[PDB]
C-alpha cells in the first residue's frame, strides 16, 4: 500500500497571495506506461471536487489559478491567487498502485498573532469539573472552534473532571 | 400498358390468398431477425468487455463468463430456429402461390388464344412469375429489416443512429445501384451483341448467295465493324459497373470509419458502451443496406404488371490450350491477379482492424492512449475503403477488358473460319454464346480462385496463429457457411422443362388445349416440389449463420475464461473465418460453369482449326 | 450535470446494521464503478472497495471484507453499502465516487457524493445537565444536537464549542464575553428547554 504524505497539515494563507501544497509518496508514482497518476481534490460538508489529475492536467471547469507539478514521490499543487472560495481541505490521491489518499491540508486565513484570553472557572457547585477558556488567539478533554469568520482567530475550551502559545 | 395491382392477382383462390398472407407474416418475422441478432450480439460483447476490464484492473491482486454465455447461446439458437421456420414458410408459401397462379394463367391464356403471340406465351408468363413470386417476399422481408433495424438503433442509441441516418440515403442508394447492376448484367451483355448478331444471322441464313458472289471479305468486315462496337460497349460496362460497386465498397468502409470514430468518442466520454455501439451500428447499417436491396423487387413488380397487360387483354376479349487463346493479354492478367490478391486479402485485414479496435475497449488503458488507438483504427478503416475501391475497380476492369478482347477475337476468327468453308441456329449460338463463354474458363476462373485463396487461406492461417482451438471448431462449419453465402446470392438473383410443352403451343381445338394441359403436369409438379426443396435449403443455410454465433461464442467464453485466448482473438477468428467463408461463397456465386466453358472452348477451337 | 446524492445522516445502535445509498443521476449509470470511501475524524480517507454498476461485481479492501456489503439497483440507479455488527470504530463519513470502467485506475474519481455521516452509539436518549467572561456547561446528553442561546438570541462575543464524547455522552460548553444573562438550552430528543440565569 502506497502511503501518501502531505507536508503542511495546515497552511495559513492570505487572500490574493499564493499557496503551495506538497504531497510525497512512499514509492514512485510513475507508471510503467510513462504516466504518473496523482490527483488533487478540494473538499469543503459538500462533495470533494476534482481539481488536478495526472499531476498537472486541470479538470474541466477549474479556474486557471490551480496548477500542478511534481515528478516522482514529490508533487505540488499551487494556487496562484488565493480567492475566498478556495478555503477548504486539499487532498492528493494516487491510482498508480492499486487506492490511497493523502491526509489533507486545510487552508486558513493568515493574520497577525494574538494572545489567548485565558479565563478560569471553578465548578458551579450545582453538582464537579473545572473549565478553562482560551479565546481569540492565533481526565481532561479539549474542544476547538473553527476559525472565526470575521476576526479569524481561534478559541479553545478545556475541561477537567497553562497556555503554551507562540 | 399496365394492369391494376388488384387485377394482377385475379387468379388467386382462397388458398393462394392464405399463402400470401402467411408468407408475408413470415417475411416480416424473418426480416426482424437480424436486428434482434445484433441486439443480442451487443449484449454479449458488453459481457465480455466488462469481464476483461475487471480482470485487467484486478490483475495484481471470468468467474461467471461461461454461465452468462449459456444464456446468450440460448438466445442465439432461439432466434436461429425462429428464422429457420420463418424463412422456410416465407420462401415456400410465396413460391407456391406464384406457381399456382402462373399455372392457372398459362392454361387460361392458351385457352383464350384459341377461343379466338408465342413470345407472349413463353416469356411474358415468365415475367409475370418473376414479378409476383419470391420478389414480393423479399420486399417485405427487407422492409421489415429496415424498420426493425432503425427501431433497435433509436432505442439503443439515438445519437449514433442519427449520425448513421445522415449516411443511410447514400448507403441505400449504393445498395440499390449495386443490386440493379447485378440484375441487369446479363441482359446488357446480350443487348450489346444485338447489332452484330443480326449481321451474323442474316449472312448465315443466306450463305449460298454469299459464297456464290464472293462477298466473304465484305460480310467479314460488316461483322467486324459491329464487333468493334460490341467490344466498346463491353469495355464501358466493365468500367462503370466496377466503378459503381467499388464505390459501394468504399462507402461501406468509410461508414465503418465514421461510425466507429464517433462511437469510440461516445464510449470514451462514458456515455455509451462498446456493445451499445456495435448494436446500433450493425442494426442501422444492415437496415439501410436492405432497403437498397429491395428495389429489384419493385422493378420486377412493375415489369410483371406490364407483361400481364397483353395477356389479360387477350384473355378478356486442355486448360493449357484454352489459356493460350488469351495469351496476348498477360499484362491485363498480371495486373488483375495482383489486384485480386489485394482484394481477397481485405477480409482478413478487416478482421484484424475490427478485432483490434474492439479489443481496445476490452482492457483498461490510459484515456489518451485509447483515443490515439481509436483514431488510428478509424483511419485504417478509411484506408481499407480506399484500397478496396481501387483494387476492386482495377481487378474488374483488367479482367473485363481481357475478356472483351478475347471474345471479339474469338467471334472474329470463328466467323472467318465459317466463311472459309451445322444449322444456322446452332452457328448463331456458337457465335453469340460459345465465344462469349470461353473467358469464363480463363479470367473468371483465375479471378475467383485467386480472390478466394487470398481471402480464406489468409484468414485461416492468421486464425490458426491467434486461436487454433476455435479455428478447428469453426473449420467444421466453414463449408456450410460458404454454401450459405452461395445459396443466399442465388436466392437474391432469382436463379427448360417447359420446352416439351412449347411444341403443342407452337403447332397451334379443345383437344389441343387438353394435350397442352396434360403436357404441363410434369413441370407443374416439379415446380411445386422445387418450392419446398429450395425453401428448406435456404432456411437451413440462413439459420446456420445464426447458429455459428452460438457455437463460436460459447466456445470462446470457455477459452477466454480458462485463459487460452482473449476476446479480441475470439473476435478476430470469428470475423476472419466465418465471414471469409461467407465472402468465399458470395464470390464463388459469380463463377460460371467451368465444365460448360471448357466445352464451349473445345467447340470454338474445333471450328477455328477446321 | 453529474450528481451522486447520498442518503442522510444516520445514528445507529452498536451491533446493529445500517444500509446507506448513493443515487446517481446525470450520466449512464452502468458505465462506471461506485467506490466507497471512509473518513474518520482527523484521519486520511480510506478506500473500502467498489462495485460494478453493470453486473454488481464487487471488490473489497481486505480490512473490510465481511464487514461491508455492496449492492446495486440498476433500475433506480442507486448503489448501497450495508454494514453488519457495527461498532464504535465505524463512526465516520462515507462517500461514494464514480470511476469509468473503461479506464480503471488510469483515471481519477471525478465525481463524489456529498458524504453520509454514521454515528454508532449504544447510549440511550438522555437530557442534558446545564451547569467579563461567562459560560454554560451543557454536560452529559444524547443524542446531538443541542441548541444553546444567550438571552434568547439577544447577543456577539459568543463562542459555542463543538460537542465532545465523554463516555458515550456528549458535552458542550459556551462562552459569552461582555464588559461590566440567561442561557437557554434546547434538546429536542429529550424535548427539554432549560433556561438558567448566571449569578455571581
Ligand atoms: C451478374 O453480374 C455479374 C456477373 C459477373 C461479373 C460481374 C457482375 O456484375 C458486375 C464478373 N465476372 C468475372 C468473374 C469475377 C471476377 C471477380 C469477382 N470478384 C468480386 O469481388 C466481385 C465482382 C463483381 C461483383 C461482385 C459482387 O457483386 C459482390 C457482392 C458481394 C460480395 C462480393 O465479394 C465479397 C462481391 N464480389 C464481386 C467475381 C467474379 C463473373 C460474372
Ligand atoms: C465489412 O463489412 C461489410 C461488408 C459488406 C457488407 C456489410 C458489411 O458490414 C455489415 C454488405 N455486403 C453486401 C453484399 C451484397 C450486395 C448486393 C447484393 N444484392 C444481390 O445479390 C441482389 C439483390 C437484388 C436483386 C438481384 C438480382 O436480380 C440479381 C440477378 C443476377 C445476379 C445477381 O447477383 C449474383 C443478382 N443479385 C441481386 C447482395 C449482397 C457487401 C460487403
Ligand atoms: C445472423 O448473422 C447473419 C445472418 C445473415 C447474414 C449476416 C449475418 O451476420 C452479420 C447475411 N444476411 C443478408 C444481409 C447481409 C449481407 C452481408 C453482410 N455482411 C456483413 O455483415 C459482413 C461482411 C464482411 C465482413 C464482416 C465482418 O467481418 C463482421 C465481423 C463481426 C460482425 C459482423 O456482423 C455482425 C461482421 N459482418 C461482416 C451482412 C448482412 C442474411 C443472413
Amino acid at each position: 500500500q502506497v502511503v501518501m504524505t502531505q507536508s503542511p497539515l495546515s497552511l495559513p494563507v492570505s487572500l490574493g497571495d499564493q499557496a503551495s501544497i506538497s504531497c510525497r509518496s512512499s514509492q514512485s508514482l510513475l507508471h510503467s506506461n510513462g504516466n504518473t497518476y496523482l490527483h488533487w481534490y478540494l473538499q469543503k460538508g459538500q462533495s470533494p471536487k476534482l481539481l488536478i489529475y495526472k499531476v498537472s492536467n486541470r479538470f474541466s471547469g477549474v479556474p486557471d489559478r490551480f496548477s500542478g507539478s511534481g515528478s516522482g514521490t514529490d508533487f505540488t499543487l499551487k494556487i496562484s491567487r488565493v480567492e475566498a472560495e478556495d478555503l477548504g481541505v486539499y487532498f492528493c490521491s494516487q491510482s498508480t498502485h492499486i487506492w490511497t489518499f493523502g491526509g489533507g491540508t486545510k487552508l486558513d486565513i493568515k493574520r497577525a498573532d494574538a494572545a489567548p484570553t485565558v479565563s478560569i472557572f471553578p465548578p458551579s457547585s450545582e453538582q464537579l469539573s473545572v473549565v478553562c477558556f482560551l479565546n481569540n488567539f492565533y481526565g481532561v478533554l479539549n474542544s476547538w472552534t473553527d476559525q472565526d469568520s470575521k476576526d479569524s482567530t481561534y478559541s479553545m475550551s478545556s475541561t477537567l473532571t497553562e497556555a503554551t502559545h507562540k | 400498358p399496365t394492369v391494376s395491382v388488384f387485377s394482377m392477382f385475379r387468379y388467386s383462390n382462397w388458398l393462394d390468398k392464405l399463402y400470401m398472407v402467411v408468407g408475408t407474416l413470415a417475411a416480416i418475422i424473418h426480416g426482424a431477425g437480424l436486428p434482434l441478432m445484433m441486439l443480442v450480439f451487443g449484449e454479449m460483447t458488453d459481457i465480455f468487455a466488462n469481464a476483461g476490464n475487471l480482470e485487467d484492473l484486478m490483475s495484481n491482486i471470468f468467474m461467471n463468463l461461461e454461465e452468462d454465455m449459456t444464456r446468450y447461446a440460448y438466445y442465439y439458437s432461439g432466434i436461429g430456429a425462429g428464422v429457420l421456420v420463418a424463412a422456410y414458410i416465407q420462401v415456400s408459401f410465396w413460391c407456391l402461390a406464384a406457381g399456382r397462379q402462373i399455372h392457372k394463367i398459362r392454361k387460361q391464356f392458351f385457352h383464350a388464344i384459341m377461343r379466338q403471340l408465342n413470345t407472349r406465351l413463353t416469356d411474358d408468363v415468365s415475367k409475370i412469375n418473376e414479378g409476383i413470386g419470391d420478389k414480393i417476399g423479399m420486399f417485405f422481408q427487407s422492409m421489415a429489416t429496415f424498420f426493425t433495424g432503425f427501431i433497435v438503433g433509436f432505442t439503443r442509441g439515438w445519437k449514433l443512429t442519427l449520425v448513421i441516418l445522415a449516411i443511410s440515403p447514400v448507403l441505400g442508394l449504393s445498395a440499390a445501384v449495386w443490386a440493379k447492376i447485378l440484375s441487369s448484367f446479363t441482359d446488357k451483355e446480350l443487348l450489346a451483341y444485338a447489332k452484330a448478331g443480326a449481321v451474323a444471322e442474316e449472312v448465315l441464313a443466306a450463305i449460298r448467295t454469299v459464297i456464290a458472289f464472293g462477298g466473304q471479305k465484305k460480310e467479314l468486315e460488316r461483322y467486324n465493324k459491329n464487333l468493334e462496337e460490341a467490344k466498346r460497349i463491353g469495355i464501358k460496362k466493365a468500367i462503370t459497373a466496377n466503378i459503381s460497386i467499388g464505390a459501394a465498397f468504399l462507402l461501406i468502409y468509410a461508414s465503418y470509419a465514421l461510425a466507429f470514430w464517433y462511437g469510440t468518442t461516445l464510449v470514451l466520454s462514458g456515455e455509451y458502451s462498446i456493445g451499445q455501439v456495435l448494436t446500433v451500428f450493425f442494426s442501422v447499417l444492415i437496415g439501410a443496406f436492405s432497403v437498397g436491396q429491395a428495389s429489384p423487387s419493385i422493378e420486377a413488380f412493375a415489369n410483371a404488371r406490364g407483361a400481364a397487360y397483353e395477356i389479360f387483354k387477350i384473355i378478356d376479349n486442355s486448360f493449357w490450350r484454352i489459356m493460350k487463346l488469351n495469351l496476348t493479354e498477360w499484362p491485363y492478367f498480371v495486373v488483375g491477379v495482383f489486384c485480386a490478391i489485394i482484394n481477397g486479402g481485405l477480409q482478413p485485414a478487416f478482421a484484424i482492424i475490427f478485432s483490434k479496435i474492439i479489443g481496445v475497449f476490452t482492457r483498461i488503458d490510459d484515456p489518451e492512449t485509447k483515443r490515439q488507438n481509436s483514431n488510428l483504427f478509424s483511419l485504417l478503416f478509411l484506408a481499407l475503403g480506399i484500397i478496396s475501391f481501387i483494387t476492386f475497380f482495377l481487378q474488374g476492369f483488367t479482367f473485363g477488358k481481357a475478356g472483351e478482347i478475347l471474345t471479339k477475337r474469338l467471334r472474329y476468327m470463328v466467323f472467318r473460319s465459317m466463311l472459309r468453308q451445322n444449322t444456322t441456329g446452332a452457328l448463331t449460338t456458337r457465335l453469340a454464346n460459345d465465344a462469349a463463354q470461353v473467358k469464363g474458363a480463363i479470367g473468371s476462373r483465375l479471378a475467383v480462385i485467386t480472390q478466394n485463396i487470398a481471402n480464406l487461406g489468409t484468414g485461416i492461417i492468421i486464425s490458426f496463429i491467434y486461436g487454433w482451438q476455435l479455428t478447428l471448431l469453426l473449420l467444421a462449419i466453414v463449408p456450410i457457411i460458404a454454401i450459405a453465402g452461395v445459396v443466399e446470392m442465388k436466392m437474391l438473383s432469382g436463379q427448360k422443362e417447359l420446352e416439351g410443352s412449347g411444341k403443342i403451343a407452337t403447332e397451334a381445338e379443345q383437344k389441343f388445349e387438353h394435350m397442352y394441359a396434360q403436357s404441363l403436369q410434369v413441370p407443374y409438379r416439379n415446380s411445386l416440389r422445387k418450392a419446398h426443396i429450395f425453401g428448406i435449403t435456404f432456411s437451413f443455410t440462413q439459420a446456420m449463420m445464426y447458429f455459428s454465433y452460438a457455437g463460436c461464442f460459447r466456445f470462446g467464453a470457455y477459452l477466454v475464461a480458462h485463459k487460452l485466448m482473449s476476446f479480441e482473438d475470439v473476435l478476430l477468428v470469428f470475423s476472419a473465418v466465418v465471414f471469409g467463408a461467407m465472402a468465399v461463397g458470395q464470390v464463388s456465386s459469380f463463377a460460371p460453369d467451368y465444365a460448360k466453358a471448357k466445352i464451349s472452348a473445345a467447340h470454338i477451337i474445333m471450328i477455328i482449326e477446321k | 450535470e453529474v450528481q451522486l446524492q447520498e442518503s442522510g445522516p444516520e445514528l445507529v445502535k452498536t451491533g446493529a446494521s445500517v444500509k446507506i445509498s448513493c443515487k446517481a443521476s446525470g450520466y449512464s449509470f452502468s458505465n462506471y464503478y461506485i467506490h466507497w470511501v471512509k473518513q474518520s475524524h482527523g484521519k486520511s480517507l480510506e478506500w473500502i472497495g467498489f462495485i460494478s454498476c453493470y453486473n454488481g461485481a464487487t471488490f473489497y479492501n481486505q480490512k473490510f471484507k465481511g464487514k461491508a456489503t455492496f449492492t446495486v439497483d440498476n433500475s433506480s440507479s442507486t448503489a448501497y453499502m450495508k454494514f453488519n455488527s457495527l461498532t464504535f470504530e465505524d463512526s465516520a463519513v462515507y462517500y461514494c465516487a464514480r470511476l469509468p470502467i473503461q479506464f480503471g485506475n488510469f483515471y481519477p474519481m471525478d465525481y463524489w457524493g456529498q458524504g453520509t455521516t454514521v454515528t454508532v452509539s449504544s447510549a440511550k436518549t438522555t437530557a442534558p445537565s446545564v451547569y467579563v467572561t461567562l459560560g454554560c456547561l451543557v454536560k452529559g446528553y444524547f443524542p446531538e444536537p443541542v441548541t444553546l442561546t444567550w438571552n434568547s438570541g439577544s447577543l456577539s462575543g459568543v463562542h459555542t464549542f463543538p460537542a465532545v464524547l465523554q463516555s458515550d455522552l456528549y458535552t458542550l460548553s459556551s462562552s459569552v464575553t461582555v464588559t461590566s444573562i440567561t442561557c437557554n438550552v434546547a434538546h429536542p430528543a429529550s424535548s427539554t428547554k432549560v433556561d438558567k440565569k448566571i449569578e455571581p
